[PDB]
């Protein structure tokens, strides 16, 4: 059960071996090394979970060494595992193994096969370190690792400059989030003297009995890091533009590892967030606003992958809303189910991209059910889990617990935002589905897991996360009824507009309608705003400074010396009479100076 | 006892490299490797026998070793060497960088290669002498005698593609900057010695006796300012930096000169060893100015690095930004930030050494430093773009490399002392990520922007590959296990910190 270090080391070994292989090995050997390392991590995770459940679900600690020891600054290299760490580790390892298998089938004949698998293995290793760390600095190591691996994998096809631009954009935005997280770490060490999660939770109420300002600052910066990595407000543009990379990269980023890191960080630091309730309600507000903007953008998108990206942003906003309403179990359960159906949706989208053999627009497609029915079924079940089809799919149950947690705590604005977001999700999901489709062992595995079979899995968060307040059974019944009615109404209504298109073209041609559609197509103008206030002044200051003005201003005395020497050399004209005259002038000056003192 | 031989072995090795030039052209590289390996192994021996991890702070002075021999008794001047944990880390770094410099110029088979080796070991012995001397005149003597070999090889052995006038201009700029600042430091040293002689009545240049010098507030400020002007030219601190990119760009093509002379941070050592214990009150009043100069250095060096089309100038401005971080660290008065500054000095030496070696190799293969003439080099080279990716990843301060340990320990201590400066510096870390990714995209990614970038390039030799991988392994070990380095320099850093905060 002491093989948590094994779950770190095995993807690290895979990354190191495949990186030093440098493409010389065969495709089968590279696939064996990468997928086998990730699958071995998954199997060790399975055995760890079995023994964890065998011992009554007790938190286990595995220290390795002391990372830093400078006086009172003691940072340890220690892993910890509880129910939340087990759930995140199981999700990361299993979904990453399925994505690794599909990528092994999908990347055949591509350049950089072993480089791709080395980068994904380092991605898995970094996220395992992120979820297994017992202190914030080791979690920051994992955080920076997943940021670097996402940069390396988004710009995988490095010859296309758009891919590199998207990767650089994602890395810079995530690094801004990581700087916010670093601020949180500095605050928490300066106040509590430690960065261990359990020790910080234990020492926070005693230290912050008088003033709670620095803890609120630390939790606000923790949320800043979380929205940096989970692609929320106000750092959400990178997920929109990260479609330049390949499809298993998108599946790993959206389902397995990258976007779940902020949700895990908020869930793991839940004691500090509960000590600052205003910041926790701000987490809920951020999630609600982000899912609203993501749904409204997802309806007006033009490509399949952009719709999937904004759907990922919407469900991460749902998880942030669930964390803000203290529905921690609902948030983690929705994390697992969303990992399942979003990985399935990305796999089916990659299959239909390979079938179309081009980056074709969705408006040309139609009547593909008679050619590729299995991909249609996978897309349909992934959308039904996405759009919360009642009593058939796990996403309906996860969103039901999220809405029950929102109702039971006494937040009305977040409740109605979640309801209209479920409506919006149904509209954009079946818009995409009926626009494209009208007019494989991993695929079976996450097709099964995108049904109630995936809802049967209960996350063991009893000892680690606090239980959600119980809604009344009658209120739960009406909430389930109205959630099913909202989802069915959205499905039927979107099927009504997007089955010829007559009413959609009315708003799709009117000037306020064109203005709203183009405003929601440009990520609500956040890309333009960030280009205007951050990127363009950076380029302007760089162009202004490119000639090194401080070097010239320090070179000014050399210019003065050259000018003074050239001026002084004019008195050396070579005339003897002027030399005698200068001697007499100097005699006059010396005599006058001696007389005036 | 073994420190006089620590300074003398590079000098005799370079002298013999010049003397046995007659026996062959490929002879003096082996002698150079032998003497740099001897200095490195002797430093490793004195580290292993030092027992610095079991040393407690017992005030200043406290040396592992010391030695005194009267040289100019008229002024009370003696060859006075000493060593403790911080200076030992600096001399071990000097030996490792000198070995790398010798390995870097291995294939330079020229008629006057023996004189280049003699100049290189004069430089290395001078850096070691600055790191070991505790007589003020003698320390200044080494501080200024590092200059002449460095000037002569920049002016004569420098970047061959540029004209000789450009190399001569860069060498003269570097010499004038550092020698004028050294003369200002000499003025401060002489004034301190005369003030102590007026207070007591004995001639001394000993650092341990000049510590208890009763001075008025304002004279101590001026002495501190002279020391700081020398240590700020060599740090580099803005705006006294431009000699550094012009000297890196006109350094010899191999890259050995960047390793031997520049990438050793004697100015940070001088600020820790001399500016803080001799003038603690003046350093305490000067701290906000130095911290804001460090912030300006961080952001200005980042913006300058992004603006370059030359890779070498980009790496030089990166060094400027990192040393802005170190300058913020030194004036905090914080033990955690001081230890972070030591780690950052070592990690910057290793990472900038790797960057400069890789840039020299890339210039050897593509014959240009212009980043608008290269692109898509990931598909053309076997090892260079990935190792450059590693060293640019370490450059931005990625955890798992020693730069992260140094930068973040600096920022932890600084946030305990100065929070706003720490916040601005972490956004400087964002800027570091921006320029590192810009260099990676402009050099190795995209499409080929010229004809030389469209051709398959030869793979690196095994010696350069192995020394780059040694730097990689040392950086990774520093990032994951910095504890031996912290235990080595805990006592000296603790004594300097206690003397600095128990005097103000
Ligand atoms: C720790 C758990 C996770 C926590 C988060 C950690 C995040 C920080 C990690 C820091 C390490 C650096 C990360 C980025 C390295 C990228 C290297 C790379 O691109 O490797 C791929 C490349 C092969 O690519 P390919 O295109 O096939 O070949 C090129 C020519 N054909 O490969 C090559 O060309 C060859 C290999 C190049 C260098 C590989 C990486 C070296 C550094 C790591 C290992 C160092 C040594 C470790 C052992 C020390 C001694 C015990
Ligand atoms: C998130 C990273 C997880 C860790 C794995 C990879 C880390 C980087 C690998 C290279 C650098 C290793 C540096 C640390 C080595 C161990 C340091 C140490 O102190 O070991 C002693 C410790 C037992 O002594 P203990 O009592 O715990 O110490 C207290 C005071 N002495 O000894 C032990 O407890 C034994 C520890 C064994 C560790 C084995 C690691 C094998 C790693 C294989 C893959 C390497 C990948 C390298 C590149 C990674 C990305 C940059
Ligand atoms: C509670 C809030 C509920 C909001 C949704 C209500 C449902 C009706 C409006 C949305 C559906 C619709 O008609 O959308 C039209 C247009 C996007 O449709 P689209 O497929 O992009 O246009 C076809 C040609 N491109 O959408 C627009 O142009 C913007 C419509 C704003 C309403
Ligand atoms: C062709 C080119 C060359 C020619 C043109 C360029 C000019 C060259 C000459 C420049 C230098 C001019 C002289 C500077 C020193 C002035 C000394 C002075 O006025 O001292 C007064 C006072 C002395 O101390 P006092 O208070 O009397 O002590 C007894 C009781 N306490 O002092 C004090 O009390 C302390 C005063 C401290 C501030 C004055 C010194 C400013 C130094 C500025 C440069 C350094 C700035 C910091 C670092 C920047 C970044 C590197
Ligand atoms: C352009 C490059 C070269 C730099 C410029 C040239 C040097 C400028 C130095 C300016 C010095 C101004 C001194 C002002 C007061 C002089 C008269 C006086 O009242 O002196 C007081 C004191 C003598 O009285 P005493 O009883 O001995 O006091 C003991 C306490 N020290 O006096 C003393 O004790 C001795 C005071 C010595 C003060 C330090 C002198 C050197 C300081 C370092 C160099 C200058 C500052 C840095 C560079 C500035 C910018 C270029
Ligand atoms: C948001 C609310 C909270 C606010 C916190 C503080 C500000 C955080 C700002 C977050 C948003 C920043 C988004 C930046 C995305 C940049 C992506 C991009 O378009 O990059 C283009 C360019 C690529 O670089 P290069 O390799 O030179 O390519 C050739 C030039 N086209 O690269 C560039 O032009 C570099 C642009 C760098 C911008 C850095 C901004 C740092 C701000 C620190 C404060």
């Amino acid at each position: 059960m002491n093989m948590l270090a094994l779950t770190i080391i095995l993807p690290l070994i895979g990354f190191v071996l495949l990186a030093f292989s440098r493409g010389r090995w065969s495709e089968n050997v590279s696939a064996i090394v990468g997928v086998g390392s990730v699958g071995l991590a998954a199997l060790v995770t399975a055995f760890i979970g079995v023994d964890f459940f065998a011992n009554g679900e007790q938190t286990y600690s595995q220290p390795l060494w002391t990372w830093m020891s400078v006086g009172d600054f003691n940072i340890g290299f220690n892993l910890v595992l509880d129910g939340l760490s087990l759930t995140m580790l199981s999700v990361v390892t299993g979904v990453g193994f399925l994505i690794h298998m599909y990528a092994s089938w999908y990347m055949r004949g591509e350049e950089g096969y072993s480089r791709f698998f080395a980068y994904t293995n380092l991605f898995i290793a970094s996220m395992v370190v992120l979820v297994l760390a017992d202190n914030l600095l080791l979690m920051y190591l994992g955080w920076e690792g997943v940021g670097l691996c996402s940069y390396l994998l988004i710009g995988f096809y490095y010859t296309d400059p758009k891919n590199g631009a998207a990767a650089m954009k994602a890395f810079v935005v995530t690094r801004v989030g990581d700087v916010f997280l670093a601020f949180a770490l500095f605050i928490l060490y300066n106040e509590l003297g430690t960065l261990n999660f359990r020790e910080m939770v234990e020492l926070a109420p005693a230290h912050f009995a008088d003033g709670n300002n620095m803890l609120m600052w630390a939790t606000l910066m923790l949320l800043g890091g979380a929205v940096g990595k989970s692609a929320q407000l106000p750092l959400q543009t990178w997920l929109a533009d990260a479609m330049a990379g390949p499809t298993p990269v998108s599946a790993l980023i959206h389902a397995a590892t990258m976007v779940t890191a902020g949700v895990y960080l908020i869930a793991r630091t839940h004691g500090l967030f509960l000590m600052t309730p205003e910041v926790l309600h701000l987490v809920g507000i951020v999630g609600a606003v982000t899912l609203l903007l993501a749904g409204f953008a997802a309806l007006v998108q033009t490509d399949i992958k952009r719709v999937l990206a904004y759907s990922t942003m919407s469900q991460i906003g749902y998880m942030f809303l669930a964390l803000g309403v203290q529905a921690w179990d609902a948030a983690i359960f929705h994390l697992m189910t969303h990992a399942f159906f979003k990985a399935l949706l990305f796999l089916a989208s990659g299959s239909v991209i390979l079938a179309c053999h081009h980056e074709q627009n969705i408006f040309k497609m139609g009547g593909l059910r008679k050619s590729i029915p299995l991909v249609y079924l996978c897309f349909l079940v992934g959308g039904a889990a996405l759009s919360a089809l009642p009593l058939v799919t796990a996403g309906f149950f996860s969103k039901d617990e999220i809405l029950a947690g929102a109702m039971a705590n006494g937040h009305i604005n977040l409740m109605v935002a979640g309801l209209v977001g479920a409506f919006m999700t149904s509209l954009y999901t079946f818009r995409m589905i009926f626009i494209v489709f009208h007019g494989s062992l991993p695929l079976i595995v996450l097709l099964i897991l995108s049904t109630f079979v995936g809802a049967l899995i209960v996350p063991p968060l009893q000892g680690v996360l606090p239980q959600t307040t119980e809604l009344a059974h009658g209120s739960m019944l009406t909430l389930e009824i109205t959630s099913g009615v909202v989802a069915v109404v959205g499905i039927l209504l979107a099927a009504w507009l997007w089955l010829k298109r007559t009413l959609v073209t009315s708003i799709a041609n009117s000037a306020p309608g064109r203005l709203l559609s183009t405003w929601w197509y440009n990520a609500w103008g956040f890309d333009w705003l960030y280009d205007k206030v951050f990127v363009k002044p950076f380029l302007g200051i760089a162009w202004l400074l490119k000639r090194d003005p401080l070097n010239s201003m320090m070179n000014i005395p050399a210019v003065l010396s050259r000018f003074a020497g050239k001026g002084l050399l004019l008195s050396e004209n070579g005339y003897l009479r002027w030399y005698v005259a200068s001697m007499s002038i100097g005699a006059v000056v010396v005599l006058a100076l001696l007389m005036v003192l | 006892m073994l420190l006089p031989w620590l300074i003398l072995i590079p000098f005799i090795g370079g002298f013999l490299c010049w003397q046995t030039e007659r026996f062959g052209v490929k002879v003096p590289r082996w002698i150079a490797l032998i003497t740099m390996g001897l200095t490195l192994a002797l430093s490793l021996q004195l580290w292993l026998q030092g027992g610095y991890s079991l040393t407690q702070s017992a005030g200043i002075p406290q040396w592992q070793s010391e030695f005194d021999m009267p040289w100019i008794p008229r002024f009370g001047i003696s060859i006075h060497l000493a060593i403790d944990g911080l200076s030992l880390l600096m001399v071990v770094l000097t030996g490792l960088l000198g070995v790398l410099a010798v390995l870097c110029s291995w294939k330079e088979i020229e008629k006057y290669q023996g004189f280049f080796h003699l100049n290189l070991m004069w430089i290395l012995g001078g850096v070691i002498g600055v790191f070991l001397a505790i007589d003020m005149f003698l320390f200044f003597f080494f501080w200024e005698m590092m200059l002449v070999p460095m000037y002569f090889l920049i002016a004569l052995w420098g970047h061959k593609a540029s004209d000789g006038k450009t190399r001569i201009t860069a060498a003269t700029k570097f010499f004038i900057y550092t020698q004028a600042s050294g003369l200002v430091m000499l003025i401060a040293i002489l004034a301190l010695v005369f003030v102590h002689y007026n207070a007591t009545g004995v001639w001394t240049f000993n650092y341990e006796e000049l510590l208890n010098t009763p001075m008025s507030s304002g004279v101590e400020y001026l002495l501190m300012l002279g020391f700081f002007i020398a240590f700020a030219v060599k740090m580099p601190v803005v705006p006294l930096h431009g000699w550094l990119p012009d000297a890196h760009s006109q350094a010899p093509t191999a890259g050995s000169v960047d390793l031997a002379g520049i990438l050793l941070k004697t100015a940070a050592y001088g600020l820790l060893r001399f500016s803080l214990p001799l003038f603690p009150n003046a350093s305490a009043e000067f701290a906000p100015i130095a911290m804001w100069l460090g912030v300006i250095g961080i952001f200005y060096g980042a913006w300058m690095a992004f603006a370059q089309t030359d890779i070498k100038r980009l790496i030089a401005y990166t060094s400027v930004s990192h040393m802005g971080f170190v300058l913020i660290a030194i004036y905090t008065g914080s033990q955690l930030a001081y230890q972070g500054a030591v780690i950052q000095m070592i990690a910057h030496g290793l990472s900038a050494a790797g960057l400069f070696i890789l840039c020299g190799q890339l210039y050897e293969r593509i014959h240009t430093r212009d980043m608008r003439m290269m692109g898509g080099l990931w598909s053309k080279m076997k090892w260079l773009p990935a190792l450059s990716l590693f060293f640019a990843v370490a450059t931005l301060g990625m955890p798992g490399t020693g730069n992260f340990v140094g930068e973040f320990m600096i920022l932890f201590g600084s946030f305990q002392v100065v929070p706003v400066i720490t916040v601005i510096s972490t956004f400087g870390l964002v800027f570091a990520s921006v320029y590192s990714l810009a260099m990676l995209h402009r050099a190795y990614f995209g499409k080929a922007k010229s004809q030389i970038a469209s051709q398959e390039l030869p793979g690196m030799s095994l010696r350069e590959l192995f020394m780059i991988l040694l730097l990689v392994v040392l950086l990774v070990l520093l990032g994951f296990y910095p504890q031996p380095i912290l235990d080595t320099s805990h006592s000296a850093i603790g004594n300097i910190q206690q003397w600095f905060v128990n005097s103000v």
